[PDB]
């Protein structure tokens, strides 16, 4: 699992440098529901940091966008994996400078953090940019 | 502590619970020890009985009995009651051969025997029989079961169990046995050594070991280990005590 | 005030009948907790499975039975009442068929075993069998039934009910779901009651630890959820 | 005086059985229950208020019938009120029987106060803790009856029993009029029902049988909500 | 009447007649005496009809609290006890010959005869009735071993018909029913169907 | 009072006893002393006869009930009386309807279930008498001795009733001859037991003794001040 996965960053990652949203979205789906039925400490951070890098580096919003849905509307999620999700995407969104991108990233920060976290120190960060924005 | 409230079979306690039958689990783990292994083709069983005075001859109080041809009868508690409780199992077995016209499953009669030990257990001018005894049955078209029933009227399945001053040591030393495979032969050998070292010697010493199965082995009937087996099963039993 | 809890037939002041409480409170004693979910042409129930040991037989520690061949049981307290109730219900049935010729209602066969019960609460002879039952079925222009049963007679049907230790935590959380007014479909059934089980226990249990039963119109039949439908059910709603 | 409240075959010195009051306390908490008789016919409602709504309210009557006229309520236990329901209809139907004429309501209320004082007779045995509103109609006369766990049975022009049961009372006689209306009866015990409620009664919160010359009949849901519209 | 039942391998076939009389007056033309026990036993009456309806409803209580108490369906055994206790107690007073078909999975098909005055027994063929006093001749000349569904139905569709010819005791329609593993196939013949 | 729980049988110690039961248990221990011994094809039963005052005569410990079977009792008089009637009867029975005589551990059975009946249920006070049975069937002689907390003891020897612990440690001292003995070795250790029960001032008389003895083809026959004549004239003098 931890091994399967951390075979797999370096197999993943040559797999992302392809775009190729579906297949890749499916099996890291697989290993974090199972790792979120396993209770695990750092294969769920490798695994969710992964995919929040692919869509970030793989440029789409409507893709994370799905994974911050599911994973919030999916169940049994480790909080300090939501954490660092919104705080990635956090650093993911201070340093953008689309505008239009910048607000509709910082509309599904706004809707996912019902429930805030330990790290609503650093989404307070993110909401001071929208204090700027 | 309850007072107020146990002095009588019908009444609850503030927490909700009947004390008499509490009670009555209090002298069951106040009894003799006795364990029973289910083989693949049959069950034994072993009783832990204690020499009161070597004036008793030996056979003496009897505990290992067979409410039928084809079921056995481990019991542990009081002999009075183990003798009651074994009289009204064999009426149920023999009523069920009169009405039904063939054996009666280990189950059912589980089944109704629980049924009869609880109204005596609910009833204010009775009270609940205070002994728990085992059920032990071998048929070529159903099978191998155990069942252990106590005062509190539960009859649970359970493979192998274990009652008296030793319940959670003998669990300790059985869990360890594999026990689905091997058949009597194999599983006499450990009831012999488990009875063997659950047993006090520093005090309640003066026991013997008496011993009982139901299988194909002696056609699905249910009687004492033979002679010859028995002192083999002895033999095998201070070899492996040592 | 007080020490009128002696006798389950005398009238404390305030008109309060303890002793009736105190076998309520001896439901809960079993130390587990069972629920049931209806939906349009389903019922649903499921309890929890503790095992001290890998000695006992679990093809014999069922919690739910079967009273009829359409009409299914659940049930929890004491393990013993809980037995005798099932034989003495199974008893019933048995009479109003042979008597009638026809098979009983749920809700009749509540409202009987209810009164059977109340006679045990009513007259000083008898302790007055401290298990709650939960009874199933289906029934011709009305659909499926769940009703539930109480040592004190009192019978009411459910939409969904629960018993045991968390059974107030239980019914907040089936309050909780029926609220929000959908159709509940059978594996929806299903899916809602292990839903409940698991965060009331806080557990996410394995398959391997809880019962299911399930009457539906296609199936009047009482089936009892074996391993493989359970483990279909239960996986999918982990991964759902 | 505690000595003596503990057995239903001992006289107090001073007073009477005190088993038998603490049955009527116990009927005291039930379910507020209100009926009125009406010039031309009768009516009884109570409350079905519970909570958690997955209760099924159709699945439990507190209104219940006896034969084709009559009718009754109660406030207290639940299972003892179904048993008195059980002992009633069999007493009615032997009355039948025995009879071939349907029972007059006055027989039916003393053979039900017959067979709950019964239960008050010996020791070993609680009195019912269930007291009966009984509505009938008869000899072009509607009659309105309570029964008590006692065994005393009386009449009433329009009572109200149960939780609250004083304030009820109180508004009843401060209602009442011996001319009254069948439908105006109605309103009179739906608001009866409402001045202590506590919760906006819905069509199926409360439940209301009616009695009349065409026998009795528990109201549907529907009409329920009809007259509770009405009254608003 | 004429009730013959007769096992093979995988089950039990049973038929009879429909003729149920009031003197010489035929009440009813339409009677059936395969009144179903359980999903898997029947039975075959004889006799006085309320006295074998009676113990009919009396066993289906009795097995109906076995199989759920066992949550296993009865033996063919234990029914033709309860059927032999039930005609023995009120032998003095019942007028029924009752035969126990059925098949079970403990053994297979298995057919019980308690005739008048409650012989518990098994055999190959179970006539009874009145007109069992006819075919007795027929099926010793006409029996065989191992008559398959289609041959059972035969030996049932000629002796029957046979039964129905000679008799007039028997009239009517003639009902059928297969019991196995399987499940239970019921049938009835009836105009040119029967030989 | 905290034994408020020694009222009645039917309610359990805290620590799980019937003290009643052990109540009824040294009921016997205050009755005068018996003891049995068994041969190879002899069973004898022997008892130390007590009276009221020298003027009146020795209570009668040693009961005939039927020719091949007897028995002795130490404890109330009544409930042992009822005991021996109930005996005579279910052995009448036994030979009317089998033609066979009662086998001792049936009898004893029997004895059991009629004795647990009053320990179990409320009612009848336990039958406080402890009674020793010696008797001759297939497999030769028997001692049974029934102990009043409906418990019976297949023995070679007791002693039940007051100072019996001396008997039993004599026995305990003497197994070694009691299996090879004829009658009169076993009559005579049987005397020097109960010489063992009686202190210094007191000796076994002709009034003070009685003795009951069975056997293969010798009945169950009582002997007294005359009959145990000759078989004291073979007995020692006391070891003092």
């Amino acid at each position: 699992y931890s091994a399967t996965v951390d075979q797999r960053l370096p197999e993943c990652a040559k797999l992302a440098k392809e775009g190729r949203l579906q297949e890749v979205i499916e099996t890291l789906l697989s290993l974090e529901k199972q790792t979120r039925t396993a209770s695990d400490m750092v294969s769920t951070s490798r695994i969710l940091v992964a995919v929040v890098k692919m869509c970030y580096e793989a440029k789409e919003w409507d893709l994370l966008n799905e994974n911050i849905m599911l994973l919030s509307k999916r169940r049994s999620q480790l909080k300090q994996a939501v954490a660092k999700m919104v705080q990635q995407c956090c650093t993911y969104v201070e340093e953008i400078t689309d505008l239009p991108i910048k607000l509709r990233l910082i509309d599904t920060l706004r809707m996912v953090t019902e429930g805030k976290i330990y790290v609503e120190i650093e989404r307070a960060r993110l909401t001071k940019t929208l204090a700027t924005i | 502590i309850g007072t107020g409230y146990d002095l009588s079979a019908s009444t609850f306690s503030p927490d909700g619970r009947v004390f008499q039958v509490e009670y009555a689990m209090k002298a069951v783990e106040n009894s003799s020890t006795a364990i029973g292994i289910r083989c693949k083709d049959g069950v034994v069983f072993g009783v832990e009985k204690l020499v009161l005075s070597k004036l008793y001859e030996e056979g003496s109080n009897k505990r290992l009995f067979n409410v039928d041809r084809h079921v056995g009868m481990a019991v542990a508690g009081l002999l009075a009651d183990a003798r009651s409780l074994a009289d009204i199992a064999r009426e149920e077995a023999s009523n069920f051969r009169s009405n039904f016209g063939y054996n009666i499953p280990l189950k059912h009669l589980a089944d109704r025997v629980a049924m009869y030990v609880h109204a005596y257990t609910l009833y204010s001018a009775v009270r609940p029989f205070g002994c728990s005894f085992m059920l032990g049955s071998y048929s070529v078209n159903d099978g191998a079961q155990l069942y252990m029933i106590d005062p509190s009227g539960v009859s649970y399945g359970y493979w192998g169990c274990a009652i008296g001053k030793a319940r959670q040591a003998a669990k300790t030393e059985i869990e360890k046995l594999q026990m689905k495979e091997m058949t009597c032969r194999d599983i006499v050998k450990e009831v012999a050594k488990i009875i063997y070292i659950v047993h006090d010697e520093v005090k309640d010493k003066a026991f013997e070991l008496e011993l009982s199965w139901v299988g194909e082995l002696t056609n699905g009937r249910h009687e004492i280990v033979p002679k010859d087996i028995r002192e083999e099963a002895e033999k095998y039993a201070k070899e492996s005590l040592k | 005030s007080a020490g009128f809890d002696r006798h389950i037939t005398i009238f404390s002041p305030e008109g309060r009948l303890y002793q009736v409480e105190y076998a309520f409170k001896a439901i809960n004693q079993g130390g587990l907790t069972s629920v049931a979910v209806r939906g349009k042409d389903c019922a649903v129930i499921v309890t929890q499975k503790k095992v001290p040991d890998k000695l006992l037989d679990s093809s014999t520690v069922t919690h739910l039975f079967k009273i009829t061949e359409n009409i299914g049981c659940v049930m929890t307290g004491m393990t013993a009442d809980s037995r005798s109730q099932v034989q003495r219900a199974r008893y019933e049935a048995a009479n109003w068929k042979y008597k009638y010729g026809y098979e009983i209602p749920v809700d009749m066969l509540c409202k009987r075993i209810a009164d059977i019960s109340q006679v045990y609460t009513q007259n000083a002879e008898m302790r007055p069998l401290g298990c709650c039952m939960i009874l199933i079925g289906i029934d011709e222009e009305q659909g499926p039934q769940v009703y539930k049963c109480d040592p004190a007679g009192y019978y009411c049907g459910f939409k969904a009910t629960a018993a045991g230790v968390k059974q107030t935590e239980s019914t907040s959380f089936l309050e909780k779901k029926v609220k929000k007014k959908f159709d509940w479909t059978f594996e929806q059934t299903v899916e809602t009651a292990i839903t409940c089980l698991s965060t009331v226990l806080s557990i996410d249990f394995k398959p391997s630890e809880i019962e299911v039963g399930v009457v539906t119109v296609e199936n009047p039949k009482f089936r009892i959820l074996t391993e493989a439908e359970i483990d279909a059910h239960l996986v999918a709603l982990a991964e759902r | 005086e505690r000595g003596y409240s503990f057995s239903l075959t001992t006289f107090s010195p001073s007073g009477k059985l005190v088993q038998i009051e603490y049955a009527l306390a116990a009927v005291a908490g039930g379910a507020p229950s209100v009926g009125i008789k009406a010039a031309n016919g009768v009516v009884l409602a109570t409350e079905k208020k519970q909570k958690s709504i997955l209760y099924d309210e159709r699945s439990v009557h507190k209104v219940e019938p006896i034969t084709k006229h009559i009718g009754l309520v109660y406030s207290g236990m639940g299972p003892d009120y179904r048993v008195l329901v059980h002992r009633a209809r069999k007493l009615a139907q032997q009355y039948y029987l025995v009879y071939q004429e349907p029972i007059p309501t006055a027989q039916l209320v003393q053979r039900v106060a017959s067979v709950m004082q019964e239960y008050t007779q010996s020791g070993g045995v609680r009195p019912f803790g269930v007291s009966l509103l009984i509505c009938g109609w008869n000899e072009g006369r509607p009659y309105l009856f309570q029964s008590d766990p006692s065994g005393a049975y009386f009449a009433w022009k329009a009572t109200a029993m149960g939780k609250n049961y004083v304030n009820g009372k109180t508004f009843l006689e401060k209602r009442y009029n011996e001319d009254l209306e069948l439908e105006d009866a109605i309103h009179t015990a739906i608001l009866t029902l409402k001045e202590s409620f506590e919760g906006q009664m819905t069509e199926d919160n409360i439940e209301v049988g009616i009695c009349n010359e065409a026998g009795f009949r528990r109201l549907t849901p529907t009409e329920v909500k009809d007259y509770l519209a009405a009254i608003a | 009447t004429t009730i013959m039942a007769v096992q093979f391998d995988g089950g039990v076939v049973l038929g009879a007649d429909s003729r149920t009389t009031t003197g010489s007056y035929i009440a009813n033309r339409v009677t059936d005496k395969l009144t179903p026990i359980h999903d898997r036993i029947f039975c075959c009456r004889s006799g006085s009809a309320a006295d074998t309806q009676a113990v009919a409803d009396a066993v289906t209580y009795q097995l109906g609290f076995h199989s759920i108490e066992l949550n296993e369906p009865p033996l063919v055994h234990t029914a033709a006890s309860l059927f032999k206790e039930m005609c023995y107690r009120y032998r003095e007073d019942l007028m029924a010959g009752i035969i126990i078909a059925g098949w079970d999975p403990q053994e297979g098909g298995q057919v019980y005869s308690v005739p008048m005055g409650g012989m518990m027994v098994r055999q190959s063929f179970a006539i009874g009735g009145s007109g069992s006093s006819y075919i007795y001749g027929y099926v010793d000349a006409t029996y065989r071993e191992g008559m398959t569904k289609e041959e059972c139905l035969q030996f049932t569709a000629n002796a029957l018909a046979l039964a129905m010819e000679r008799d007039g005791s028997s009239g009517g329609v003639i009902r059928l029913a297969a019991i196995a593993e399987s499940g239970v196939e019921r049938q009835v013949l009836l105009g040119d169907q029967i030989p | 009072f905290r034994n408020q729980y020694d009222n009645d049988v039917t309610v359990w110690s805290p620590q799980g006893r019937i003290h009643q039961i052990e109540y009824a248990m040294e009921a016997v221990k205050q009755g005068s002393a018996t003891v049995g011994l068994k041969s190879k094809t002899h069973a004898v039963l022997v008892a130390l006869k007590r009276a009221q005052s020298e003027l009146a005569a020795h209570q009668k410990k040693i009961l005939h009930v039927d020719n091949h079977i007897g028995i002795s009792i130490a404890g109330l008089t009544a409930d042992a009386r009822l005991l021996c009637n109930f005996m005579r009867q279910e052995c009448l029975d036994s030979r009317f309807v089998f033609d066979r005589p009662l086998p001792v551990s049936r009898l004893v059975s029997l004895i059991g279930s009629k004795t647990q009946i009053p320990t179990q249920r409320y009612g009848r006070r336990p039958y406080g008498v402890g009674l020793l049975i010696a008797g001759y069937d297939d497999m030769g002689p028997h001692i049974f001795q029934t102990c009043p907390s409906a418990n019976y003891f297949d023995c070679r020897a007791m002693s039940i009733g007051a100072r019996s612990q001396s008997a039993r440690t004599y026995l305990e001292r003497h197994m070694s001859e009691f299996m090879e003995c004829n009658l009169n070795e076993l009559v005579k250790h049987g005397l020097r037991a109960l010489r063992e029960t009686l202190p210094a001032e007191q000796d076994l008389t002709t009034k003070n003794v009685s003795i009951g003895i069975v056997g293969k083809d010798l009945e169950f026959t009582i002997y007294d001040d005359d009959d145990v004549s000759p078989f004291l004239e073979g007995l020692e003098e006391r070891p003092q």
